[PDB]
């Protein structure tokens, strides 16, 4: 998913 | 120079060695440290850079991938799985010494057997877990006893310090039993820093005081949910303390550069970079004499  | 070669040249050659006096008494300013941090290339790999069919399902974050040249390859101890993929990288330590750490993401339910396989195969005797208690990431260790693929794990001892929990585990595979020490450090929110550096230095002393318990020295596993920010900060702290103790100076920029060559994105924030300086200045003031 998004961590940045 | 490709963009890629400019990146590699920077990470191999950047440096800002600081005497311990300069670190403690005359440090670069906050604006200088931020400017210096923002100059450092991430060295992230793109999904296109990785040709490992099926790896996506074993990544917590599709943008955070292990650099191919330093990735940990699983052997064939799992009769259920056919690949060698785990989101983890070998990390150089003090003076460039190979495989001192493995940085990895927090295991997902489907990579727990992979994680323990890595622990087994790499003869890991110490795991450092950095988290904010807040849970979602799955508990990959048992409350008393669990089996994960071919591995049986048993809690031998568990003690509470104010900063962390130390678990002494046994891992079994066939007729063979090994000891693994597990430390869970719990007040470190992702993308941020702890409130103070005291507990963190205690964690570091705890790591340093840990006996080797494997047939052969193995990497220390360090993880946090993505395995780059807090993971990177912990390892940089440890190396930085080692430089200060052995040499009375430290090159923090060079440490972060060396970490990025081993795994993209290590230390994710300028605030985390600044706190690294603070923690090392604290370590310097705690040194005997």
């Amino acid at each position: 998913t998004e961590y940045v | 120079n490709t963009p890629r070669e400019v990146t590699l040249h920077f990470l191999r050659t950047a440096g800002h060695p600081l005497t311990r006096w300069a670190l403690q008494r005359q440090p670069p300013s906050p604006k200088q440290l931020e400017e210096e941090f923002l100059k450092i290339p991430s060295n992230f790999v793109s999904p296109e850079d990785l040709d490992i069919p099926g790896h996506a399902s074993k990544d917590r974050y599709k943008d955070i991938l292990p650099n191919p040249q330093s990735r940990v390859c699983l052997g064939r101890a799992q009769s259920q799985e056919d690949g060698d993929y785990i989101n983890a990288n070998y990390i150089r330590g003090y003076d460039g010494k190979e495989k001192v750490y493995i940085a990895t993401q927090g295991p997902m339910p489907n990579t727990v057997s992979d994680f323990w396989e890595m622990v087994w195969q790499e003869e890991v005797s110490l795991i450092v877990m950095l988290t904010q208690l807040r849970e979602k990431c799955v508990h990959y260790w048992p409350t008393e006893e669990e089996t994960y693929g071919p591995f049986q794990i048993r809690i031998q001892d568990m003690k509470e310090c104010p900063e962390y929990t130390v678990r002494q585990l046994t891992i079994q595979y066939q007729e063979e039993r090994r000891s693994v020490k597990h430390i869970l450090f719990s007040a470190w929110p992702d993308h941020q820093t702890p409130e103070s550096a005291g507990p963190l230095l205690r964690l570091v002393a705890e790591v340093e005081e840990s006996p080797e318990t494997a047939a052969h020295p193995g990497p220390i596993v360090v993880h946090s949910s993505a395995g780059i920010g807090r993971t990177g900060c912990f390892i940089a702290t440890r190396i930085g303390c080692q430089q200060l103790k052995a040499r009375g100076e430290v090159d923090i920029l060079g440490i972060v550069c060396q970490l990025r060559l081993d795994r993209g994105g290590m230390i994710q924030t300028a605030e985390q970079y600044q706190f690294l300086h603070h923690t090392l200045a604290l370590y310097a003031g705690q040194l005997p004499e």
